[PDB]
């Protein structure tokens, strides 16, 4: 019988392309109440 | 004399290490090493012609507001005074005219480099 | 006695230069997924030695064209004024008291500058002259702004001594206060120091080498030497301005051990910022410098001069 | 003993100049793909203490990377003679080694050995980044081998 | 790019100058077990995009 | 592979990602160095029987070029003008 | 698990024959990984493999110290190692040449030989063929 | 085959290089989209033209 | 079909507003990308410790030439010159002639490495497998004549090689 | 072809070719350091160009 590299019996395993950029972090607002928090906690 | 002593040390010995990189390695000088680099060709021209500057103005500026800076880092003795409402007053008002002048270039352009 | 303490002030700070250029390499290697200097020595501890004793037996090259005497005297400006930042630092004892040191290092700083100006154009060579004329427009980006900085986190230390930082901060650091001012003061410095992204004035990809194209062996060598020696400087700076270190009078070295250590972590993200990002283009650090730093840099100095004020918090003159 | 003591400088300038091999930042055309992949993590040249560096006066090798035309000829010698002695050559592949597979064309030199002496020839259309890295290692081993102290002494 | 050479070489036994497709097809039939590491490779290269 | 777990933590976070289910280093999961040997198949011109080259020769099927004219109505276009493209629905919009 | 990955790292001096065969390998070779060894060649070098390690990484060669004659502790180079061990060291096979012996021919050499360039031993390159044109010799004898 | 695969073509809207580099890197997405699509089609047969 | 890389319409609420405001102002797409790089920092590195440790090949690869022979010892070169013919940069000269039997052998056999381009048509072409490239990439010389293959080199070649050439050719002559 | 075995003529279009060549205009009202990015978003390598 003929045997040459072919693909697995059902095809191969899903193949991730598509760009993913993950969306983190806080938002403006809780950031720069921490901010304006960290200073008057300083000028104190 | 701590501190001259310590200038004097500081130059003579980056003045020594000179000496040494000039008088220690083998030299082997000739024209086509010498000659001037610029990527494998000739230079076209001499490097001693007028190079634009396109910062001019902004350049200008900095002389006027490098002064700022001589007017105002006497504030921290300022504000040792009695007389706190006059320096308050007066040092606001000198910071606040520095930044009508950097709103007066910025808006007419001035900090735009020139074509 | 005095003598002695120099050296043990110079000597050290070429010796940490010089490992600081692995610790670059190695740092890069590994944020590149590579490794870096690891074959001369073990983990590449003598790739330093090499360089060093490499570079120093190497041709040095006069060109043909240079102004013989600015090409000599530059490199030796530089490592002469590099050293000379030191010696005002508290760490936690200066080597030289002064009321003014915050001055002086700005007086030091802008001599500094022409040794770029200089070297670049006693090579007489037109990528020299590029690079040289680039220091002029990166030290006009960002001195106004870089003394204004200063001047707003000393109106809550009350002088110019920078052993007074220190007393400054003995409660807390000055950062929580002035973090808006330590942000803008840490990108001044990659500025004033020609450290990427603001790494301009050299300038390889762009011009091959900039203002030092023509210096080979020992002349390169100085100003690579010099160029490194205010990275550690000016880190060291900045950990004084806004990382005060308690000191303990009767037990220095702990203050030493935990500057240090701050000054060293300053110091890597030089080059953890090096690996991160690209170049600006000069005329766009002009632009950062004048329409945003300076616009809020004018605001936060009006703000410090009023705070302390309205506080009733200002600092004692001595 | 004068023998013994340069016996020993010549190891320690020598351990130097090996351990410290700048190259010129210069490649021409297929092979300086291999030679980037000799940078590339895998291989990693910088951990021997090879650093790319733009400047001819800042280097201590050219590695030929590709074919040299005529045109291109006196470039090549301008910027090998811009190099700070000691400078070594590695001609990298087959176009650089002798023409290769335009040696019979009329802008092609034939061999980068007619514009500039070569230290050490890498063989390969292109060498593998692997034979490259063989090929500097090889003048490593030359350069520990170089005695000028030693016939400087007994001159 | 220093996996993919990989592939080149274990078709065409060179990393870049394969001389590989000609006239008429190409020169070899893929090794046995090629098709399988290049879907290994290409499982991960969306992330590596995703990083730079 | 060899990671501790505080450190895969620490990279996966600064990353965003989970590195550790696409690592970029290969391991066992490739193919082994050594190969069952092949045993390729045969093209379709491989018969006995009813092969007759000349019934399969593409050269000899090529002809000299059609003159359409030589210096010895509706107007045309080269081709139909090209039908527009669509937007993807895989994603319209990167 | 830092306690787990400092005794992984002290295991290494004992897996190297104390701390002076780790800081040979260590000066030698700039690892001082511990694989299993494979096998040895007639030559001295010793041929070590760890499949837990990634691609590339998972077989590596411990050079001779003394190859034909010459000194290689500190100077080795590729071209050291033997033919047979070299299908397997570039993972051209899974099968090293204990397992799979290579076919024996009466003309291969018995022993190899590294990079021989710039040694008294290197190849020159000649013509292999005989002249073309014989010249006419003259008679040895006076007759004019 | 290109006739056999799908794939998309990133089209860029202002012409400068922020937008070329943009399809670069959406064009190697789509490029590891038909490699997906080239394993799993990969027919069995000859490699070269069967005509000697 | 296609899609559109770069066209996009921000929003102007409040919120994204702000959102875009403290990411000018504190940097947060900037912190963003020093997280990558630091999640690097912390990743093995993929260098290989050459030349203790050795790039991955395959039995295809195109390497250092080699002359080979028979079982028997006699050279499999016949002197057809098909490898001469096809080379495309005319790096193989050869000469032959009867041998002191009657049999066809070469009496010049060169091969200017610097004119090769190691594409292997001399192998593809070679009736008899007596001309191969093999795995050695590990043979840069000092000088240039060193490269100037002649008949003896190569015959050297394929006694040193032979044992791993045989093993290759075992593992790729049923793809040729 | 000429019919034989060996082209008669083979003409390369690089795409590089044309691109550098509008180079020039690209680059009208740029600095120094945007031309290096020109260069590079143009992609180009010289073997196909001067070939
Ligand atoms: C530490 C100091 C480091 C700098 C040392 C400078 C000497 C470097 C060695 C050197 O000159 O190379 C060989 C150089 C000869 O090389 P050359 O190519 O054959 O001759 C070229 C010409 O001499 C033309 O050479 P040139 O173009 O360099 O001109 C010489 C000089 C021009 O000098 C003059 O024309 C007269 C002297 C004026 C300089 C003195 C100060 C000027 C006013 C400032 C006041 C300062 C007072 C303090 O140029 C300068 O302006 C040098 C000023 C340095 C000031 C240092 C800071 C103080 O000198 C000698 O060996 C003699
Ligand atoms: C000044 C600073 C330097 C002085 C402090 C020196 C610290 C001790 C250094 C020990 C490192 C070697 C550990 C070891 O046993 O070798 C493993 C290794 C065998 O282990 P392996 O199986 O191949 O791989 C280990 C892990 O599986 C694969 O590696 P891994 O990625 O899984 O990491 C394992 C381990 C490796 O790390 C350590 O063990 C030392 C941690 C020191 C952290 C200092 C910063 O780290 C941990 O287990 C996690 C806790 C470590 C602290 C992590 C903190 C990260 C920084 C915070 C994130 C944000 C940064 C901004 O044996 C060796 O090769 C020994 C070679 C000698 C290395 C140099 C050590 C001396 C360093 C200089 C000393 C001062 C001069
Ligand atoms: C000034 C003080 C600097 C002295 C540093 C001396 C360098 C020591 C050294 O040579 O490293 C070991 C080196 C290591 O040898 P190596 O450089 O040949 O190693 C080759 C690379 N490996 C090992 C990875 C295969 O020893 C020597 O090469 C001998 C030279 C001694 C230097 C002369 C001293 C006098
Ligand atoms: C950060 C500070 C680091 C500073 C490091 C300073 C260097 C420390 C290492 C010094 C090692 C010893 C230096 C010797 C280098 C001499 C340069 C050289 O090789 O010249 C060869 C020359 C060769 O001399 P030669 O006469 O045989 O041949 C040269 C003449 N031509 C060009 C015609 C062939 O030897 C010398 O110059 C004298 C050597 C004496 C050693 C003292
Ligand atoms: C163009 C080529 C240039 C090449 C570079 C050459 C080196 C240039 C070096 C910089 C030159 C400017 C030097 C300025 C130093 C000023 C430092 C300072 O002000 O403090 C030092 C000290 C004053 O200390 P202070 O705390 O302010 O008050 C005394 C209280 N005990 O005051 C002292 O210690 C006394 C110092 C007196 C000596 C001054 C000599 C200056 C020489 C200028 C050159
Ligand atoms: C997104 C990242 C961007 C990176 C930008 C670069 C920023 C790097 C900043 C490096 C410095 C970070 C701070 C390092 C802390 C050093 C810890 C130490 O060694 O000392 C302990 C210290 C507390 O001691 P101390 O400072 O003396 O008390 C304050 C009273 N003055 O500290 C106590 O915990
Ligand atoms: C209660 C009353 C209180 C009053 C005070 C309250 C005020 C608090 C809020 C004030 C704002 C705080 C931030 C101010 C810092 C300066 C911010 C800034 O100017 O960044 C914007 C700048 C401009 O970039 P761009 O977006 O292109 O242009 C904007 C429109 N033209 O973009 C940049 O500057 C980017 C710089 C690029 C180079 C960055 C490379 C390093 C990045 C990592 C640095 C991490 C910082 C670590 C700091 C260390 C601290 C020692
Ligand atoms: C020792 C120091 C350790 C430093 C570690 C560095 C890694 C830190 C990872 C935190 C990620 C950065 O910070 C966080 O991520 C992204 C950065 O743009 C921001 O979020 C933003 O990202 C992108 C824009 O580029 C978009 O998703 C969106 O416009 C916005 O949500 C978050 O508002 C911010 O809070
Ligand atoms: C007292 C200290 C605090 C006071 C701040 C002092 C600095 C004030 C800065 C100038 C403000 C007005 O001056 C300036 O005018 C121009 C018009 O050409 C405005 O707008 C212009 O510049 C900005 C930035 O360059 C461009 O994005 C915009 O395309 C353009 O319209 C600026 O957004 C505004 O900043
Ligand atoms: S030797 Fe080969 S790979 Fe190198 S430049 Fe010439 S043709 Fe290209
Ligand atoms: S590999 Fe190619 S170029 Fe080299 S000798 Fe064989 S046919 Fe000629
Ligand atoms: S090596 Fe092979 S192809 Fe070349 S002449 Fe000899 S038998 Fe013919």
């Amino acid at each position: 019988k003929v045997k040459q590299d072919m693909p697995p019996v059902g095809g191969y395993g899903p193949i991730d392309y598509k760009r993913n950029l993950p969306r983190r972090g806080l938002s403006g607002y809780s950031m720069f109440a921490v901010g304006i928090g960290a200073l008057l906690f300083g000028y104190w | 004399m701590n501190l001259m002593l310590a200038l004097l040390t500081n130059f003579t010995l980056a003045t020594l290490l000179v000496i040494i990189a000039f008088w220690l390695p083998q030299l082997n000088v000739y024209s086509e090493k010498t000659s001037p680099y610029e990527c494998g060709f000739d230079p076209m021209g001499s490097a001693r012609l007028p190079f634009s500057m396109k910062f001019f103005l902004v350049a200008i500026t900095f002389l006027l507001f490098d002064l700022e800076i001589a007017l105002l880092l006497p504030l921290p003795w300022a504000s040792q005074t009695a007389n706190l409402n006059t320096m308050l007053t007066m040092a606001l008002f000198l910071i606040i005219l520095l930044a009508v002048s950097l709103a007066y270039e910025w808006t007419q352009k001035g900090l735009e480099w020139t074509e | 006695m005095f003598m002695i303490n120099i050296l043990m002030l110079i000597i050290p700070i070429l010796l940490a230069v010089a490992f600081l250029t692995l610790v670059e390499r190695k740092v890069l290697g590994y944020m590149q997924l590579r490794k870096g200097p690891n074959v001369v020595g073990p983990y590449g501890l003598l790739q330093p030695i090499a360089d060093a004793i490499k570079l120093f037996i190497k041709e040095p090259l006069r060109p043909a064209t240079s102004s013989a005497s600015m090409f000599i005297l530059a490199p030796i400006m530089a490592l002469g004024l590099a050293l000379t930042m030191w010696i005002p630092l508290p760490m936690p004892y200066p080597l030289i008291n002064m009321n003014l040191g915050v001055l002086f290092m700005l007086a030091m700083s802008s001599l500094a500058v022409y040794s770029i100006l200089w070297s670049g154009w006693a090579s007489n060579s037109k990528y020299a002259l590029i690079g040289a004329l680039r220091a002029v427009a990166q030290t006009i980006s960002y001195e106004v702004t870089l003394a204004i900085i200063l001047l707003s986190v000393l109106l809550m230390s009350g002088s110019f001594t920078l052993s007074t930082l220190i007393t400054t901060q003995e409660q807390m650091w000055l950062i929580l206060p002035a973090w808006p001012l330590a942000m803008m003061w840490f990108i001044s410095t990659l500025a004033e120091t020609n450290r990427a992204p603001f790494d301009l004035t050299e300038g390889e990809s762009e011009l091959v080498s900039g203002f030092n194209v023509e210096y080979a062996a020992g002349p390169f060598a100085l100003f690579f030497m010099a160029e490194y020696a205010n990275i550690i400087m000016m880190n060291i700076f900045t950990a004084i301005l806004f990382l005060g270190t308690s000191h303990n009078p009767h037990m220095p070295e702990l203050y030493t051990i935990n500057f240090t250590i701050k000054s060293l972590l300053l110091t890597m993200s030089f080059l953890w910022i090096r690996a991160s990002y690209p170049r600006f283009r000069y005329d766009q650090l002009m632009h950062l410098l004048w329409k945003n730093f300076l616009p809020l840099t004018l605001a936060l100095c009006m703000w410090h001069v009023s705070l302390p004020i309205l506080t009733s918090g200002i600092p004692p003159q001595t | 003993r004068g023998e013994y003591v340069v016996a020993k400088l010549d190891d320690l300038i020598n351990w130097a100049r090996r351990s410290s091999l700048w190259p010129m930042t210069f490649g021409l055309a297929c092979c300086a793909v291999e030679m980037m992949h000799m940078a590339a993590p895998r291989y990693d040249m910088d951990r021997f203490g090879v650093v790319f560096r733009a400047s001819p006066r800042q280097s201590d090798v050219m590695i030929v990377a590709g074919t040299l035309t005529n045109k291109m000829a006196p470039a090549l010698r301008k910027v090998y003679d811009q190099m700070p002695e000691p400078r070594y050559v590695v001609s990298m592949g087959s176009c650089a080694n002798g023409g290769g597979y335009y040696h019979y064309s009329y802008s092609v030199v034939r061999g980068c050995d007619r514009i500039v002496p070569v230290d050490i020839y890498v063989p390969g259309c292109p060498p593998t980044a692997e034979a490259l890295l063989y090929g500097i290692l090889q003048l490593q081993k030359k350069i520990k081998r170089e005695k000028r102290l030693r016939i400087w002494y007994r001159r | 790019r220093e996996k993919m050479f990989e592939f080149y070489e274990r078709v065409s036994g060179a990393r870049m100058h394969a001389a590989y497709v000609r006239p008429g097809g190409v020169h070899q039939d893929l090794p046995l077990g090629l098709m399988d590491d290049i879907y290994e490779f290409s499982k991960n290269f969306s992330l590596r995009i995703d990083e730079l | 592979a060899s990671a501790t777990r505080f450190i895969q933590w620490l990279r996966n976070w600064a990353s965003g990602r989970d590195l550790q289910a696409k690592l970029q280093l290969r391991y066992q999961e490739i193919s082994k160095r050594t190969q069952p040997p092949p045993k390729l198949p045969v093209g379709p011109s491989h018969k006995l029987s009813n092969n007759y080259y000349c019934t399969r020769d593409g050269r000899r099927e090529a002809m000299p070029p059609s003159i359409v004219m030589s210096s010895q109505k509706k107007a045309v276009s080269p081709a139909p003008p090209i039908k527009r493209w669509e937007l993807s629905q895989d994603e319209p919009y990167l | 698990e830092l306690l787990q990955v400092l005794k992984r790292g002290l295991q290494q001096v004992s897996g190297h024959g104390g701390l002076r065969g780790y800081l040979r390998v260590l000066f030698r070779a700039n690892d001082v990984r511990v694989g299993t060894l494979v096998g040895e060649d007639k030559y001295g070098n010793k041929y070590y493999e760890d499949n837990k390690q990634f691609f590339g990484r998972h077989r590596w060669v411990i050079y001779t110290t003394e190859m034909n004659g010459k000194n290689t502790f500190w100077d080795v180079d590729g071209s050291m190692v033997p033919p047979e061990w070299h299908r397997w060291l570039h993972c051209m096979t899974d099968d090293p040449p204990t397992v799979k012996p290579p076919t024996a021919r009466k003309f291969i050499w018995t022993n190899h030989k590294f990079n021989l360039s710039g040694t008294p031993q290197q190849y020159v390159p000649y013509s292999t063929t005989r002249k073309k044109i014989q010249e006419w010799v003259p008679p040895s004898t006076p007759y004019k | 085959v290109y006739d056999q695969v799908e794939f998309d073509v990133p089209i860029g809207s202002r012409g400068d290089c922020y937008d070329r580099y943009l399809c670069r890197v959406e064009e190697m997405r789509q490029s590891i989209r038909i490699i997906s699509q080239c394993l799993n089609k990969m027919p069995p047969g000859e490699i070269k033209v069967d005509d000697a | 079909t296609y899609k559109y890389v770069n066209l996009r319409e921000p929003s102007m609420d409040m919120k994204s507003v702000t959102d875009r405001a403290a990411q000018t102002l504190l940097w947060t797409e900037l912190i963003r990308g020093l997280g990558m790089t630091l999640s690097y920092l912390f990743r093995e590195p993929a260098t290989i410790n050459y030349p203790f440790e050795k790039g991955p090949l395959s039995p295809r690869f195109r390497g250092e030439h080699a002359l080979r022979r028979y079982p028997s010892g006699e050279e499999r070169c016949i002197a057809c010159k098909l490898c001469e013919a096809v080379c495309p940069a005319q790096a193989i000269t050869i000469e032959a002639e009867p041998r002191a039997d009657g049999s066809r052998r070469t009496t010049r056999y060169d091969i200017d490495m610097t004119k090769c381009i190691y594409c292997g048509f001399c192998q593809e072409a070679c009736p008899v497998d007596a001309i191969v490239e093999g795995p050695n990439f590990e043979f840069s010389t000092e000088t240039h004549e060193e490269l100037l293959y002649n008949k003896e080199k190569l015959l050297n070649n394929g006694d040193k090689w032979e044992a791993e050439i045989a093993a290759n050719i075992q593992a790729d002559y049923l793809y040729r | 072809s000429d019919g034989s075995s060996r082209p008669y003529r083979c003409k390369i279009k690089a795409p590089g070719f044309a691109h550098l060549a509008g180079l020039d205009k690209m680059s009208k009202g740029h600095m120094l350091a945007d031309v290096v990015a020109i260069i590079g978003t143009q992609d180009i390598v010289f073997g196909e160009v001067d070939r």
